[PDB]
């Protein structure tokens, strides 16, 4: 009233409002995790030249899962901070996995070229991904040799980055047609990571496993995990049933979803029930409970 | 054959997953009008522009599957819809199959009567809805189309063909409907609020 004395009667002062306690967060449940033991956890990784794609967008992507060797030596991002990045929604990812050596792996980075990263492979100075280190050369190396690691020597330029080169041909280095036999400065252009398990920590073999996203104009479907809280009733909370974050008192209802429907509303289009994600359930949302604070006084 | 038919009210799908009880809502989404005329196809390819409402009563499953996407092969991927009375699965790695059907592949989604389809592409999401009925043709009435599948393949589609009768086509259109959710959720009935004054007035 800005006044000191209060005359009799009743006046309308606040506004009482219950509150949000907690705060829940409901995913359905977490399925289809995309492939990463058959790349994180295989002995055939592919040549360095002779790489291959993996095609990884149609299941949640567990990207924790590079929890599961800890001992990486190293885990360098280049497109996004993993904090960031254990929720991003994009259209693909493509990871290719192969063994070079030793201390060459820093040619497995932006801004770096020769050998491995000129004409075996290469990548763009803006890469999006990580790279690892968990070498394992315990079994990639033996004391025959492995000389089977089969990667190009030799290429007319620098090699494109995403592009496979299992072409065989000579390098004529030399001023003097070669027709692809073996004369002067005429050599296949492959040759050997032959490695025993003895070598320098820049000539023993290595574990290479690199990953990387794209999100071009087609809908997202790569995504992580969303953690879905616990179900709590009959208190005002504040819930994300999905799509849509809203504060109110859930309980049980008797209405009668069709098997495809997930919301639930009214006449204004306010959101009057939803359907539970993980158990499927029906839940009656209240709005929490309010309204004006009137004072009875006498003078 | 190409004859045409009078579409009489059918191809209404639910237009989202909301539920609604007992009440009118007025939507404006790509729906078939009412009353409107349909080939009956027993031609290479139809075009495709926002949406078709394909219908079939031949149970003989000799209607197995359908192609999208623009041309048919070769380039900008092709859906390849296609059933097997076990599996339903959906490829969007075309077969380079012939014209006449009896690469890079990225999606490999797996899953007396009248069969009523709706498919659309509105941005980067290819939606199916379907129903069936017990006809005791379409026949007057009205039996809402329950949605199936919304893949997210992100193609661009303006021609679509079929895999090998009762090869109904209509054809979508940008309209305003008032359908009517009768206690449970089942839109019941509908109005067509460009068909006839007195629709414009129960819309209204
Ligand atoms: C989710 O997992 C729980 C755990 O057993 C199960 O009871 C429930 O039926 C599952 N729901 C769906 C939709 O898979
Ligand atoms: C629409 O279908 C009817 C059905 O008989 C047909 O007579 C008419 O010619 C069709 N309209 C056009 C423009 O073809
Ligand atoms: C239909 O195709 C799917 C695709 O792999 C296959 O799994 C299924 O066995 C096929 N159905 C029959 C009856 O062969
Ligand atoms: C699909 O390709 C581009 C990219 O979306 C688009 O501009 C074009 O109009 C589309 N082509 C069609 C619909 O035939
Ligand atoms: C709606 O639900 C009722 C139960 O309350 C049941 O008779 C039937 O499934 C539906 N009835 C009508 C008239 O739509």
């Amino acid at each position: 009233l800005k006044s000191f004395t209060v005359e009799k009667g009743i006046y309308q002062t606040s506004n009482f409002r219950v509150q949000p306690t907690e705060s829940i967060v409901r995913f359905p449940n977490i399925t289809n995790l995309c492939p990463f033991d058959e790349v994180f956890n295989a002995t055939r990784f592919a040549s360095v030249y002779a790489w291959n794609r993996k095609r990884i967008s149609n299941c949640v992507a567990d990207y924790s899962v590079l929890y599961n060797f800890a001992p990486f030596s190293a885990f360098k991002c280049y497109g996004v901070s993993p904090t960031k990045l254990n929720d991003l929604c994009f259209t693909n990812v493509y990871a290719d996995s192969f063994v070079i050596r030793g201390n060459e792996v820093s040619q497995i980075a932006p801004g770096q070229t020769g050998n491995i990263a000129d004409y075996n492979y290469k990548l763009p100075d803006d890469f999006t991904g990580c790279v690892i280190a968990w070498n394992s050369n315990k079994l990639d190396s033996k004391v025959g040799g492995n000389y089977n690691y089969l990667y190009r020597l030799f290429r007319k330029s620098n090699l494109k980055p995403f592009e496979r080169d299992i072409s065989t041909e000579i390098y004529q280095a030399g001023n003097k047609p070669c027709n692809g036999v073996a004369g002067f400065n005429c050599y296949f252009p492959l040759r050997s990571y032959g490695f025993r398990p003895t070598y320098g920590v820049g000539h023993q073999p290595y574990r290479v496993v690199v990953l990387s996203f794209e999100l071009l104009h087609a809908p997202a479907t790569v995504c992580g995990p969303k953690k879905s809280t616990n179900l709590v009733k009959n208190k005002c909370v504040n819930f994300n049933f999905n799509g849509l974050t809203g504060t109110g008192v859930l309980t049980e209802s008797n209405k009668k979803f069709l098997p495809f429907q997930q919301f639930g509303r009214d006449i204004a289009d306010t959101t009057d029930a939803v359907r539970d994600p993980q158990t499927l359930e029906i839940l009656d949302i209240t709005p929490c409970s309010f309204g004006g604070v009137s004072v009875i006084t006498p003078g | 054959t190409q004859s045409y038919t009078n579409s009489f009210t059918r191809g209404v799908y639910y237009p989202d997953k909301v539920f609604r009880s007992s009440v009118l809502h007025s939507t404006q989404d790509l729906f078939l009008p009412f009353f409107s005329n349909v080939t009956w196809f027993h031609n290479p390819v139809l075009p495709f522009n926002d949406g078709v409402y394909f219908a079939s009563t031949e149970k003989s499953n000799i209607i197995r599957g359908w192609i999208f996407g623009t041309t048919l092969d070769s380039k900008t991927q092709s859906l390849l819809i296609v059933n097997n009375a076990t599996n339903v699965v959906i490829k969007v790695c075309e077969f380079q199959f012939c014209n006449d059907p009896f690469n890079n592949c990225t999606f490999e989604y797996v899953s007396k009567n009248l069969r009523e389809f709706v498919f659309k592409n509105i941005d980067g999401y290819f939606k199916i809805y379907s129903k069936h009925t017990p006809i005791n043709d379409l026949p007057q009435g009205f039996s809402a189309l329950e949605p199936l599948v919304d893949l997210p393949i992100g193609i661009n589609i303006t021609r679509f063909q079929t895999l090998l009768a009762a090869y109904y086509v209509g054809y979508l259109q940008p309209r305003t409907f008032l359908l009517k959710y009768n206690e449970n959720g089942t839109i019941t009935d509908a109005v067509d609020c460009a068909l006839d004054p007195l629709s414009e007035t129960k819309c209204t």
